[PDB]
């Protein structure tokens, strides 16, 4: 249609001034991994014990 | 689920042998060496009796034999619940840790303890929960209703059920299994949960525990953060006798069962006299597991000592051993290896390609035929074919050179390669 | 502007979708069989199933196995992790040159991880127990389009106490990390003072939860270094962890395979993606015979990637070693099992090309005297020697103000500097040691 190209258009638009196009920069904190190792033998650890 | 990609050592699975211990021409994997993998079953069935300690064992042979692969075989073949300890033998050398003591640490990694216990278990669906606290005091009160398909009753609950039942999220749809002695909570499945059975069950749990991991458990509190962080070592050896006679008592009161262990120690021939006749000792001790070298290199001078020792290894240390050797291959077992190999990588060859590429396989050694036939697919693989054409052989043959060839290149242009005193001819003419 | 250290001016092996490599093409003149060999070994990095293979790279200086490994390292990509490294940087005396080799074996291989946090944000307004305590605190965050209050755990709570925050502060709290960073003091107070250290940040538009996903690639051995050590945090425990042992210690292989295993489980759900990459050792000579027996056991391991060495002898005598030799310092076990790509050299007309395209990307203009003299510079002293006469005649174009390098500025260049064989003819004569 005639209204997809302007709306296809108007995120380049939205770009090249000034990235608005949600503007999510990540804060790139550390990583979310939550096995731990060490607790699947702390119960190994507590029968040793 | 074990992680499997293709492996040089992954397409053997298994000694591959019968119940007379004869072996088979192709099974599991394995193909030829028939008096390797008989004495190897000899090992195997040695390790599956556990009656005997203390012995060792020594592989040797020259280069494209497999000797480590048939100790991959023994350790495939050997199954689970058994440990198995694979070194190198230049991993005893540490500057933080004494080799010795590394030595001593795999040793005790070898052989592992089992011990058995009984626990019950509730496993049933969560009808309501009408928990009762106090906006002031405390002291909180919990009732929840436990359903399965022939009970259904009410459980009051105390201050820790409470506690793991507010530190983790619960609802009446969501359904628990609590286990009573260790208090922690199962938050299984909701309204996964498709449950059958009693309520309460009572089922045995079996843990593994190899003696190393009790020696510095034993040592200090902190030999637990060193046994993850790795920073142990020099134990002292009054853990070892009183565990010793803690794991004989264990034995003679019918606590904790032991299995003895394989200990494999790869590249044997560069190790420290010290090391040798601390194995020289080592193999007389009581729990003392099976011992399997593999001794690669050739008649030289020991590390340690300015004389040429024969086998690279004195005298005192193969005394006390038994040794196997391996021979070479014939050319239809190259073919039959590369075909398995075909098997294992998923690669279609052709009749052609497989005859070139056992000539090249025979002329120059094993190892380049098999990369030649990973390579091979993908020279194919190029031209948008699986099949395999002898223009890729080829094509791989001419690319890749062999080590002897380039030798030749070396020798022809030792002007251009840089000598032992550093000179080189970096320009073409004066 | 644009820096050139004797490199940049290769943008990867240019080689056609037929294999045929052309003779002028991507920084390259001639070299066709390392190129499309060096092709083949791309394609094989691009398998992703191979592994162990070894691929040394042997020949002559100035003959192009550095520039090949920058080929490579250039053809593969910046999603391919590339390790370069040199065999003299190997040894170690906090640990073991084997859990250097094992560790860098560790850090050729990536793994790119999916996933999602949640992101919290807003102005302050409370902090205040529940109502009856253990010492919680709901925080309630008030921004633009939304106002909720949050109950939060001690440690994020005594951060909070931390970074000296108040009513009316807006601060940035993450969910599943407890991060805590604060922005400044809203622009509502900021007529309570005239003067005041605090700035005053507009309030947060949005809402207070958010969510997005990151397509972030960390290397298996980062999680190896997340898996052996305490890195850092916010806490006492968490600083006094890392303050405690933080030297850098040997990796036992059990936890490897708890990573590799917890790996598998997210390999298994559909979240991440193993791909191989690159370790690259230069100077594969300088390595001692222990280097050299770990990796023959190394090449037999599972997780050792394709492996490109570097090694410029050939019969001489291995580090460690006595009596022993053998062709470029490698042991003929590790040679058996590596593949050899031989070198080929170039004529005076390559070296003409090589000092031009060199001239091009140095953005220096060379007349046809002075390049005809290069060329027979390259073809007596050096081809490091032209290429490191370049720049000279180009400064002494600047000084004498020409645009163009002339037979007088490459002839001072001759006079002001010599090469090896003048040096050597020089220190010939020696009155008292010249
Ligand atoms: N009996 C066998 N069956 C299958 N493959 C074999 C056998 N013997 C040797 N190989 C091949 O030899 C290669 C490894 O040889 P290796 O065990 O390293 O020799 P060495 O231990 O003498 O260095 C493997 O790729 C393997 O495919
Ligand atoms: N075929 C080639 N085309 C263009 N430049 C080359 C070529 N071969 C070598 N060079 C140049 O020679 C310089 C030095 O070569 P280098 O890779 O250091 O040799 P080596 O690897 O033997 O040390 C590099 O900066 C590179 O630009
Ligand atoms: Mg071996
Ligand atoms: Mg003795
Ligand atoms: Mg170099």
């Amino acid at each position: 249609n005639f209204m997809s190209i302007v709306n296809c258009l108007m995120q380049l638009r939205k770009v090249c001034n000034h990235p608005n196009l949600f503007e999510v920069r990540p804060i790139l904190t550390s990583f979310v991994l939550e096995h731990c190792v060490a607790s699947d033998y702390k119960d190994v650890e507590r029968t040793l014990l | 689920k074990s992680l499997s990609l293709i492996a040089a050592h992954s397409h053997i699975t298994g000694l591959g042998l019968d119940e007379n211990l004869q072996p088979r021409p192709t099974s599991e994997g394995m193909v030829g060496q028939l008096q390797a993998r008989r004495a190897a079953g000899v090992i195997l069935k040695m390790v599956q009796n556990g009656t005997i300690a203390g012995r060792a064992v020594l592989v040797a042979g020259p280069p494209s034999t497999g000797k480590t692969a048939l100790a991959m075989g023994v350790s495939q073949s050997l199954g689970k619940d058994v440990p198995f300890t694979a070194i190198a033998g230049s991993e005893i050398f540490s500057l933080e840790l004494s080799k010795t003591e590394a030595l001593t640490q795999a040793f005790r990694k070898s052989i592992g303890i089992k011990i058995k216990e009984e626990t019950e278990l509730i496993e049933g669906e969560v009808v309501e929960i009408q928990i009762d606290r106090s906006i002031t005091g405390g002291h909180k009160q919990g009732k929840l209703t436990i359903k399965t398909t022939d009970m259904e009753t009410i459980y009051e609950l105390g201050n820790k059920m409470i506690d793991g039942l507010t530190k983790e999220k619960v609802l009446a749809g969501d359904v628990i299994s609590i286990d009573k002695a260790s208090g922690k909570i199962t938050k299984l499945g909701r309204s996964v949960q498709c449950p059958e059975g009693e309520l309460q069950k009572r089922k045995t749990v079996v843990h593994t525990v190899s003696l190393h991991e009790i020696d510095v458990i034993n040592s200090r509190t902190q030999g637990f953060l060193a046994l993850f962080t790795g920073d142990t070592g020099e134990i002292r050896s009054e853990v070892r006798d009183q565990i010793n006679t803690k794991v004989a008592e264990w034995k003679e009161e019918g606590k904790a069962e032991i299995v003895p262990g394989v200990l494999f120690i790869d590249e044997v021939h560069m190790l420290d006299i010290e090391c040798f006749s601390f194995i020289n000792r080592a193999l007389e001790d009581e729990f003392a597991p099976i011992v399997m070298m593999a001794t690669n290199r050739g008649v030289s001078k020991t590390r340690g000592t300015n004389y040429k020792s024969p086998h690279g290894l004195p005298l005192d240390l193969l005394d006390r051993s038994i040794i196997i050797t391996t021979k070479s291959y014939n050319e239809q077992e190259i073919k039959t290896i590369l075909s398995i190999r075909a098997q294992e990588e998923e690669v279609e060859l052709s009749s052609d390609a497989l005859d070139l590429l056992t000539k090249t396989g025979v002329e120059t050694s094993l190892r380049y035929s098999s990369n030649l036939i990973s390579v091979a697919q993908q020279i194919a693989m190029k031209r948008k074919n699986n099949t395999v054409e002898v223009e890729d052989v080829k094509r791989a043959y001419l690319l890749f050179l062999d080590s002897a060839r380039s030798v030749k290149y070396v020798q022809e242009n030792e002007s251009q390669y840089i000598d032992d005193q550093g000179n080189v001819q970096i320009s073409i003419a004066k | 502007v644009t820096r050139t250290a004797a490199h940049t001016h290769i943008k990867g092996l240019g080689l056609d979708e037929s294999g045929v490599a052309k003779r002028v093409e991507g920084g390259f003149v001639g070299q066709i069989e390392a190129r499309e060999a060096c092709g083949v070994i791309v394609d094989l990095i691009k398998a992703k199933k191979m592994s162990g293979r070894a691929i040394l790279l042997a020949g002559g200086p100035s003959t192009g196995k550095t520039a090949l490994a920058l080929a490579i390292s250039q053809e593969l990509g910046p999603k391919v992790p590339f390790c370069p490294l040199v065999g003299s940087e190997l040894y170690s005396v906090e640990v073991k040159k084997t859990e250097t080799l094992m560790e860098n074996f560790r850090r050729a291989i990536g793994l790119r991880i999916k996933e999602t946090k949640e992101v919290y944000e807003g102005e302050v307004t409370e902090l205040t127990p529940e109502d009856k305590t253990i010492s919680h605190v709901i925080v309630g965050l008030k921004s633009a389009k939304g106002t909720k209050t949050l109950r939060l755990d001690p440690t994020i709570y005594e951060s909070i106490q931390r970074e000296k925050v108040s009513i009316g502060d807006v601060i940035y709290i993450e969910a599943n990390t407890g991060a805590v960073k604060r922005v400044g003091r809203s622009d509502a107070y900021a007529t309570e003072f005239d003067l005041e250290t605090e700035e005053y940040v507009p309030l947060p538009k949005g809402e207070v939860h958010k969510k997005k996903e990151i397509v972030q690639d960390v290397t298996l051995h980062d999680l190896d270094v997340a898996n052996a050590r305490p890195q850092g945090g916010q806490d006492v425990i968490s600083m006094m962890g890392q303050l405690l042992k933080p030297k850098k210690t040997e990796i036992t292989e059990k936890l490897r395979q708890e990573v590799n295993k917890v790996v598998a489980k997210y390999i298994d759900q559909g979240v991440a993606e193993l791909i191989p990459g690159v370790l690259f050792i230069d100077e594969v000579n300088m390595l001692d015979i222990e280097i050299f027996t770990y990796l023959n056991k190394a090449l037999e391991s599972n997780i050792a990637p394709v492996v490109v060495l570097a090694s410029n002898r050939g019969m001489t005598t291995v580090r460690g070693t006595e009596d022993v030799i053998s062709p470029h310092g490698v042991p003929p076990d590790l040679i058996d099992r590596l593949l050899i790509v031989r070198t080929l050299p170039y004529d005076k007309d390559e070296i003409r090309t090589i000092i031009e395209r060199r001239a091009t990307v140095e953005r220096l203009q060379v007349e046809s005297s002075a390049l005809d003299l290069l060329a027979t510079m390259g073809t007596e002293t050096s081809l490091r020697y032209a290429l490191q006469l370049l720049a000279p005649c180009g400064i002494l174009a600047q000084t004498s103000n020409r645009k163009e390098i002339v037979v007088n500025d490459v002839n001072e260049a001759k006079l002001l500097f010599l090469d090896a064989k003048r040096s050597t003819k020089i220190l010939e004569t020696s009155a008292n040691y010249l």
